[PDB]
């Protein structure tokens, strides 16, 4: 499970709470957590104005003419849930949000972006829907009667990658899918072209630099291809992510944003340049072996 | 042991130069801007200019270009390769007295000239004390250093001319050639012609 | 100094390189527009002083505190018009290298760096001078490259003030 | 640095004064010339390596001790680098043919470079000896009639040959 | 999310230890304390909706810009969003203030929320404001005479107006 | 972590309401509990060696199979014995967690929650423990509150290893 | 970076190509319009002071948010950053409209623009408005009938507009 | 990628300057050549088989040897004379981008930098290359500014061979 770093990464509360099942002979406030929680996640923690509720589907699913995968079903092909995620949204960033809502994990590899681009540009959106609800996972994790939920730590069929990336598309408890830096950016396009994965940089509040995003070009590569030859006597490497800078100014300062390969032995000079930099560590990972 | 403390003179790097780019202007070669592979050649070009003042195909470092061209490491970490370089050692390390290899390494990788002979004796002690690369690193981690050439630009000679004059202070590659006079008479030169 | 001659050696030379095709063909450029500089920079010349004469009477018109109000920093005396005139004499002369040279060399190496400070620790107004500027540019009576040139030179003076 | 031009510029600018109308009139001039000046500077860059090399050819030829074991020119990084410094010289007499003023040659090659010899021991007078070898096969290139508009290029053939001459002058 | 004592434990478990008796007595006195916290937490509860309301008409009296058209409490919508913003932030200090510990604060209505404005610009630094009024408001609350069995309640008073301020900082 | 604070905070949160008189009640129940609590982890932690060594013994009197047979899994060795006195300490100790905490959130989080998975790997059996939680329960001496919380959680582990 | 010149040759050598007649010919009207593509550079270029103020002065009259206290445009040192960010994005800007491609604004400003700006807690929503109003005043410069050689410059103008677009986009 | 456009705005860049009249008159500069090159860019296009093929049997008379030896860096059979020719088209096709760019940006992209590694490690010689290049020199019956421009790329390509 995640114990120690799970208040740091935003789990600690996912930790604290339990599948929302709608029994049968439900109470009404059995119908009213069911309503809460599937507007909560399915919506990714958007305020819902009364305005924009599901009156109608919310009767059915109080009534039992809608058990809750048909009314997250409902939810998933309403005009509000359009509106929110796919009338502005590339259609990678799309799927994205429907595997973060509707099976509560992050696309593992690249075949599932093939899969879900074709069957909307096939049969639309509405068919779409149905191909993660309807799905093997769907079923054998939440099945007809729970409402779906994030699903952190690691199960059977897991993939290593979908770890790394749900902290690309979960950014904090106190925050939305539509209120995250990245905007309407997909997420995850170029990992799964790629089939590369992130250092995971926890939310706001509790890391802080929370705000490291790399560039679209001039990256620095993960690993110390060439060792620590460049660096002349060097026992072994790290990648630091640095974000926040900007005590020089421009032009000395171009972007905020920075990563860097640094030696175990410059450490120490690393530190206390960054915070002279006013910078913050995101991330420290070994870059060499 | 802390260095030898030495005071500072009255140099153009030293007082506000209110500067307007000209073609006197050292040309600033940043991977900041998403250099091209024949404008990273231009970069790579420049800073073997800075340390060695010409690269011969065997002088040239080619792994550590690809590796700078990769983003493996910034332009100081190349530079930090040049200057622990086969080429660096064997052209102004070895063939100098630790005193002139001291002023190379200030001319070459802070772009100013020494203050004085004080200085010089100073720094000179280093290489024996905390080893070669412990100079460098010591120099390229400075305040001088970072705050003018940061991690991401080449060095370069510094207000070396003032506006309006026809020609500035000599530049270092004239007025520091790899090695003097000490290793120019073990080598039997000059050379007696005619 | 700035100028498409010596901004083209000053490439070819942080490159190690030769002049190529590239430089030469800055050279005919410079070529291009070197008759219509010099025919400003006479046009210029010839007018300088009803210019100068006629910029400053802008600039006292458009600021008339400028004439009535004592201090150093003013022109209520005749010191103050002197150094007025003459400070709008070296705007428009310096203009007129930058015609012969074809870049804002002239300008930027004999006028330009540091002239913010000067006018903070003197008192001097930029906008004096901007007025000043305008009323050159409207006054010259170029035409064709000569304007376009001479307004170009003008024009990165007001923009160097504000 | 100076270019024909900037040189007229910083001379009136010393004085307080706008340029006369014969120093406009003498810039013109240069205007007109400004095409042979073109022409120069690329017949010199289009055949450089063949003047450094003929002209390194000669001079070894002539002064046999520079690359004979224990001379200053023998050894291949020795031969390399003096093949390099003809070549550095002729690029800054090209700049210097391209802006019209000796400003950056001396400026950037030759202020100093005497020093640089003398402490080296690299023999100056013998590089004085190539660099006039280079100019005497840069000018017959300049002047060469085939293959180009004709016309008098006597002004800046003489202007070249006096960058050539400063520059055998500086190194020894 | 820990609550007062069990804060104490995770630290004791980390180091295999027992807690000790100063510890142990020093969770007797928070007991000791424990009706104050309760009417503390009753009291900003009962008040809640004034508090909130009242700190929003504050705010934008003093800062009109929000409400003006393009500002960011403009139009339903975005006003709703606001208001809702102060009492869920409200709400959380009432749950540290009954817990004992900022854990529940800081773990949920505080983790993320810095991104949350940042992306869709809203002013933190506005936000800071309002949550600065709610204290005030909140604080002058719990401390009421008027009542309640007389007593002293700074030690209370000082925990709530750290959570309110732990608030603030995490947006501004 | 199980316990009344965190558990009327996260099922008000769950619910989006403020705390009302329902939590209230359970910040009472809490209150009106916890001295005894208190009193009860510093009546066990005092005692911890003795019931430490006593519960160890109980086990091996129980089980002599555990002080005599080889293996990695057994107390036949001092390295075996340590581990043991270890493993029963860490359950006396995470109790004194409840007591403090007022529920089984302690050791629920660090104790119980994948226990199974360890007895299974290393060959540890269930009775084991529980004798030795048995032997806690008779001799830790409480009385009113302070045992009948306590017993509790040694029930609550003793239900759990069985 | 690319020009438009060597954006056509890059495609070509990735296919091992001679260009086509039609992409020669495509390049000389490019030529063509050399002239106007100048022009409006030259005017940009010419008023980028003002139109940088004029702009900011808009921005902060229809965003009062930005420089009230507390503000992200308040204080002198954000206020000259931001000037000066609006300034670099017209320079920029003027770079693409004079080579006729996007590389130098896209590798040289705009990337991780977008990323520096959240890091640091820059609205970019806002710095976009900045950047339209620039757009809306260097259009009207560079379409402005007087003192200039009658033509069309639609061409030039929707591309120039293009950029301003990129630039609009990718801070936010 | 050196081109007068490009070079233009990397000065400027690099002094965090607009562009200003100098910069302009590089722009006039390229305008002027545009037109020529890419006429030049034609003719050496429409004629390239001929020229190539012209180029390669050029080399094979004044490099016998070429023709006769075997071996893989050789000519002797039409593996080797396929190589050859190819390569004469690549130096061809890329002087052709360089009058279109109007630099030698694309010979020092695609062909230059690394060139000398190349006929190292296959020993080539670039004494045959310069051979082929100076037939296309003689043989493209360019004229004017076309052949000036022409001439330049073909004589610095021969240049980095020498
Ligand atoms: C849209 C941009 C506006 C427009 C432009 C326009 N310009 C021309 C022609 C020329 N403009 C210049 C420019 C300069 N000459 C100089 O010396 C300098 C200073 C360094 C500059 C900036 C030149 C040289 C020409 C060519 C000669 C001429 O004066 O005409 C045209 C005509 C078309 C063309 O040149 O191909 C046009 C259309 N015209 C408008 O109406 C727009 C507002
Ligand atoms: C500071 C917070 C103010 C303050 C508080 C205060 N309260 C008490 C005592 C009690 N308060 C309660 C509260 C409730 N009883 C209920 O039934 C409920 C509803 C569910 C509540 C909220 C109780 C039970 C007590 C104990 C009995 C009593 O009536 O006193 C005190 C006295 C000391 C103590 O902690 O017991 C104090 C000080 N008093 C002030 O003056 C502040 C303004
Ligand atoms: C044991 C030798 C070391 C050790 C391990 C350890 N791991 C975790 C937690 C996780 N481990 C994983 C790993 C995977 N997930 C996958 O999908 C795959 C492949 C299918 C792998 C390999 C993950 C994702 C987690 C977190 C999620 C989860 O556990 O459900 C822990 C617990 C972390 C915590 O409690 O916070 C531990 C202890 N720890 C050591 O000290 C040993 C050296
Ligand atoms: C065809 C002219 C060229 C070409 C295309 C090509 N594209 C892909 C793969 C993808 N294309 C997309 C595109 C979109 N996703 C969206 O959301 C939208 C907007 C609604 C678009 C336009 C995506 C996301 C992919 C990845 C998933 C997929 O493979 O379908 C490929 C396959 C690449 C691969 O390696 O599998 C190809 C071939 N390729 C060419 O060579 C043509 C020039
Ligand atoms: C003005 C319309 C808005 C605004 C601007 C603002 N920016 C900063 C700080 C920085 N801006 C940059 C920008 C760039 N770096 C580059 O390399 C380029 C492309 C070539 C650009 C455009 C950088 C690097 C910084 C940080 C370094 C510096 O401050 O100089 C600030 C100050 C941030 C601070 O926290 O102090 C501001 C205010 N702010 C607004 O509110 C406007 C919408
Ligand atoms: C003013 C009363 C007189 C005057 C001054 C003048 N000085 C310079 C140039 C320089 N002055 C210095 C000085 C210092 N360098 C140091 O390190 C220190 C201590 C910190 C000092 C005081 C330097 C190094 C320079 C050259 C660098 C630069 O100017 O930026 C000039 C300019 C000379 C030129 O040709 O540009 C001038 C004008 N001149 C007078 O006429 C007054 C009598
Ligand atoms: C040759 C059999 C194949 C081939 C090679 C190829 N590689 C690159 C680029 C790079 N190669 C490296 C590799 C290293 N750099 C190091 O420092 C070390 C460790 C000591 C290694 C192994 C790197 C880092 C790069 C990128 C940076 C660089 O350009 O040097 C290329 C160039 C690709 C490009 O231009 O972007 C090529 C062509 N290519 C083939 O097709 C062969 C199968
Ligand atoms: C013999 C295998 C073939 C051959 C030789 C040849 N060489 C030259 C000229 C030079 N040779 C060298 C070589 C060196 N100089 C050194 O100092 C050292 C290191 C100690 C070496 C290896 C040099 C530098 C030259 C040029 C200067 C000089 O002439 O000494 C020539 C004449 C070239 C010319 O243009 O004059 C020749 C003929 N030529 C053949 O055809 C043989 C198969
Ligand atoms: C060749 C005709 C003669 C010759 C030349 C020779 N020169 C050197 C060494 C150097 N030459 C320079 C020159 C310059 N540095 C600059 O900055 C400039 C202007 C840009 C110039 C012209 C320098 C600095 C050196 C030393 C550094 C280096 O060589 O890289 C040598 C070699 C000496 C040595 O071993 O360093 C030689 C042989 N020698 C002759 O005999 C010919 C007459
Ligand atoms: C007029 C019919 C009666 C009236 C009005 C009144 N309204 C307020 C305060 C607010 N009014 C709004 C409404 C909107 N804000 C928006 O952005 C939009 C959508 C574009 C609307 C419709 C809001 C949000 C407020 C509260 C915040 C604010 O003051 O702007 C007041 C003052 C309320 C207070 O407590 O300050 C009043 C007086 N009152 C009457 O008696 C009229 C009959
Ligand atoms: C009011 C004082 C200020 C203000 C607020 C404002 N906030 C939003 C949007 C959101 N606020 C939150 C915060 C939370 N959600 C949670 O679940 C929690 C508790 C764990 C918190 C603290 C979130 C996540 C959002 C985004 C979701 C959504 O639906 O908006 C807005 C709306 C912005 C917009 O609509 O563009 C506003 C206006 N704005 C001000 O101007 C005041 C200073
Ligand atoms: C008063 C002495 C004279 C005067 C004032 C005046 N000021 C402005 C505009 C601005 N003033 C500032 C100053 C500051 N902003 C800050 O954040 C701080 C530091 C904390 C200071 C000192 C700024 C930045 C502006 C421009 C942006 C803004 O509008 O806030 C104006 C208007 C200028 C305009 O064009 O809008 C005026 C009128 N004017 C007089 O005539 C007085 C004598
Ligand atoms: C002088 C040593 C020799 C000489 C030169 C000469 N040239 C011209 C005229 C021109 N030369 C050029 C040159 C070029 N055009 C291009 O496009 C390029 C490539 C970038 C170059 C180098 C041009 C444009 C002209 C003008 C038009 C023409 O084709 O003539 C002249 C004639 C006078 C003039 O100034 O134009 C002369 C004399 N002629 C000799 O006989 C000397 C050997």
């Amino acid at each position: 499970a995640i114990t120690t770093a799970a208040s740091r990464l935003g789990v600690a509360p996912y930790n604290e709470s339990r599948p929302v099942e709608l029994r049968p002979d439900f109470s009404l406030d059995d119908a009213k957590m069911v309503i809460r929680a599937v507007y909560r996640q399915v919506l990714g923690n958007d305020y819902i104005m009364d305005s924009e509720r599901l009156k109608g589907a919310e009767s059915l699913l109080t009534n039992g003419s809608i058990s809750v995968r048909e009314f997250v079903r409902t939810v998933a092909k309403s005009e509000l849930y359009k509106k929110k995620f796919l009338y502005n949204n590339f259609q990678t960033r799309v799927i994205e949000l429907n595997y973060k809502h509707l099976l509560g994990r992050a696309p593992f590899s690249e075949d599932e972006v093939i899969f879900h681009l074709d069957l909307y540009e096939n049969q639309g959106f509405d068919a779409d829907i149905d191909s993660y609800i309807d799905s093997v996972e769907y079923q054998e994790n939440f099945g007809e009667n729970i409402v779906p939920y994030y699903r952190f730590n690691n199960q059977v069929g897991d993939r290593t990658v979908g770890f790394t990336r749900m902290f690309r598309l979960y950014r904090g408890y106190a925050n939305s899918d539509r209120s995250q830096l990245e905007r309407s950016s997909s997420r995850l396009a170029t990992e799964l072209g790629q089939n590369t994965v992130s250092a995971i940089v926890g939310p706001s509040g509790s890391n802080a630099g929370w705000a490291y995003r790399p560039s679209r070009a001039g990256n620095t590569p993960a690993k110390a291809l060439g060792g620590t030859v460049p660096f002349g006597q060097a026992s072994k490497l790290f990648r630091v992510e640095i974000t926040a800078i900007s005590a020089p100014g421009y032009p000395k300062v171009r972007r905020s944003n920075k990563a860097v390969i640094v030696p175990f032995e410059q450490l120490n000079q690393t530190l206390q340049q960054i915070n002279r930099l006013g910078g913050k560590v995101a991330s420290i990972t070994p870059a060499s072996l | 042991l802390p260095l030898l403390n030495y005071a500072p003179k009255s140099q153009n790097v030293r007082v506000e130069g209110y500067e307007i780019g000209s073609e006197e202007k050292p040309v600033v070669f940043t991977t900041e801007n998403i250099l091209s592979s024949s404008d990273m050649d231009n970069l790579i070009e420049a800073a073997y200019r800075q340390i060695f003042f010409h690269a011969f195909k065997w002088d040239r470092e080619k792994v550590l270009e690809s590796q700078l061209r990769n983003g493996q490491i910034t332009v100081r970490d190349f530079v930090r390769g040049l200057l622990l370089s086969n080429t660096f050692r064997n052209s102004f390390y070895e063939k100098n007295s630790n005193y002139r290899f001291v002023e190379h390494c200030v001319q070459k990788i802070l772009g100013r000239d020494v203050y004085s002979e004080r200085e010089k004796i100073a720094w000179s002690i280093v290489v024996a004390t905390k080893g070669y690369q412990g100079l460098i690193d010591d120099l390229l981690n400075s305040d001088e250093y970072l705050n003018n050439f940061g991690y991401d630009t080449v060095p370069y000679q510094r207000r070396r001319n003032l506006p309006g004059r026809e020609a500035g202070e000599l530049p270092f590659n004239i007025k520091s050639p790899r090695y003097d006079a000490y290793h120019r008479r073990q080598l039997g030169f000059p050379q007696i012609v005619w | 100094m700035k100028t498409p001659l010596t901004e083209a050696v000053s490439t070819a030379d942080s490159q190690g390189r030769f002049l190529s095709s590239t430089e030469l063909q800055i050279a005919f450029g410079r070529l291009r527009q070197a008759n219509a500089g010099l025919q400003a920079a006479k046009a210029l010349t010839d007018n300088a002083q009803s210019l100068v004469n006629g910029a400053a009477q802008a600039v006292y018109n458009k600021f008339p505190y400028t004439t009535q109000t004592q201090g150093n920093n003013f022109a209520a005396d005749q010191r103050g018009k002197d150094k007025c005139a003459r400070d709008i004499g070296y705007y428009l002369r310096i203009v007129t290298y930058c015609l012969v040279a074809g870049g804002t060399g002239p300008l930027d190496e004999y006028l330009i760096a540091g002239i913010d400070e000067i006018n903070r620790t003197f008192d001097l107004s930029p906008s004096w001078y901007v007025e000043a500027l305008k009323y050159i540019k409207a006054n010259h009576g170029l035409s064709g490259d000569a304007r376009d040139e001479a307004n170009s030179y003008l024009d990165y003076a007001i923009n160097a003030l504000s | 640095m100076f270019d024909v031009f900037t040189r007229v510029v910083s001379q009136a600018d010393a004085r307080g004064e706008y340029l006369s109308g014969s120093q406009l009139d003498a810039l013109s001039a240069t205007v007109a010339e400004g095409n042979k000046r073109i022409d120069s500077v690329n017949r010199i860059t289009g055949n450089a390596s063949a003047i450094v090399s003929n002209a390194a050819r000669a001079l070894f030829a002539e002064q046999p001790q520079l690359i004979q074991p224990g001379g200053n020119a023998y050894t291949s990084r020795r031969m390399a680098a003096c093949l390099r410094d003809m070549e550095i010289i002729l690029r800054y007499v090209t700049y210097a043919t391209f802006t019209g003023d000796a400003s950056v040659l001396e400026d950037r090659c030759l202020n100093g470079l005497r020093e640089t010899y003398v402490a080296l021991g690299v023999p100056g007078a013998s590089v004085a000896a190539g660099v006039q070898k280079m100019k005497e096969a840069a000018l017959d290139i300049v002047n060469d009639p085939n293959g180009i508009t004709r016309g008098d290029c006597s002004a800046i053939v003489a202007e070249i040959a006096g960058y050539f001459d400063r520059a055998a002058a500086a190194v020894a």
